[PDB]
């Protein structure tokens, strides 16, 4: 058996489906049969975060869990606290995190001290990938996290339609982010650029400089080359209605 | 007679058997008891953290 499901209980919080991965290399994973189980059989706009984790994005993220209601987008990320989960919450939303099992914690009943890798209540869907071996680091699991985002919008292959809209938010709050836009830039799919890190603040500053004045100091040279070959948009504002206006574009409307 | 007598005293020694066994095996069902009830505490007490 590749994948075994369970129910998962967040202390103080909500039930969650938690899926482990035992083989994230195993050839032609059943994504079909998996979505089937978890019930998620119908195609979904999907909104990804890259490089998600804890930020003060408090009413940015309030603003996308809007847009994301209003679309009903499943929100997948890296099932890290993000501070996206009090909206979710309250609003119903299916948040899909995607994680190495080794690389995160299992939230600890009445801890005092929360660990900045636990896994966050809120999250409704959790994939907690595997190697055989269980060596699994962060970047190995981007793969498995787009396979499934793919599954997840294309839903039920009897339904004869194009896919649903996938839109990447790159948020950049961790460094593990290259590996994720390397293979958003290889499926085509458009990428907001968040403002809030250092990284998308160094990406959208760079945006609005003539190439002469461009300063790369954070962005390695790789991400620069995607930079040009991807479909990026930058979001110069973290004002949540802006967020909200670009989420529900990306998903309705394909601008290239 | 004599084999009135051995069924009376056979009567007698099973009474007398048929108490006690009785009584520990109200103990016996008496733990068990406790264990189920100790694990349904353990479940709730984990759920309310």
């Amino acid at each position: 058996q590749v994948w075994k499901p369970y129910d998962f209980l967040f202390p103080a919080g909500r039930l969650a489906k938690l899926v482990k991965v035992f083989d994230v290399y195993f050839k032609n994973f059943p994504f079909s049969d998996l979505l089937n189980k978890l019930k998620l059989t119908e195609g979904y706009p999907i909104v990804n975060l890259i490089g998600a984790a804890q930020s003060n994005r408090g009413k940015f993220y309030a603003g996308l869990a809007r847009a994301c209601f209003n679309s009903e987008a499943i929100i997948v990320d890296s099932a890290i606290e993000t501070g996206l989960e009090p909206y979710v919450i309250r609003r119903d939303l299916k948040l899909v995190g995607v994680a190495p099992e080794n690389c995160v914690k299992y939230p600890k009943i009445n801890s005092t001290y929360k660990d900045p890798y636990e896994l966050s209540n809120g999250h409704t869907h959790l994939f907690l990938v595997n190697d055989k071996d269980k060596t699994l680091q962060w970047s190995q699991e981007t793969l498995f996290k787009i396979q499934l985002i793919l599954k997840l919008a294309e839903g039920k292959v009897s339904k004869k339609g194009p896919r649903c809209k996938i839109v990447n938010v790159l948020l950049a709050d961790t460094p593990n982010y290259l590996d994720e836009v390397r293979l958003a830039v290889k499926y085509d799919l458009p990428i907001i650029v968040c403002k809030g890190s250092h990284i998308c603040d160094e990406i959208i500053k760079n945006s609005k400089a003539q190439e002469e004045e461009k300063q790369w100091n954070l962005v390695d040279d790789e991400m620069q080359e995607l930079l040009q070959k991807g479909h990026f948009y930058m979001l110069d504002s973290l004002d949540s209605e802006d967020i909200a206006q670009y989420i529900h574009f990306f998903l309705t409307f394909t601008p290239y | 007679i004599l084999k009135k007598l051995q069924e009376i005293k056979v009567n007698y020694e099973n009474r007398e058997e048929k108490k006690k066994l009785e009584v520990v095996k109200q103990e016996q069902e008496t733990q068990k008891e406790k264990e189920v009830l100790r694990k349904q505490l353990m479940r709730r007490s984990l759920e309310q953290g």
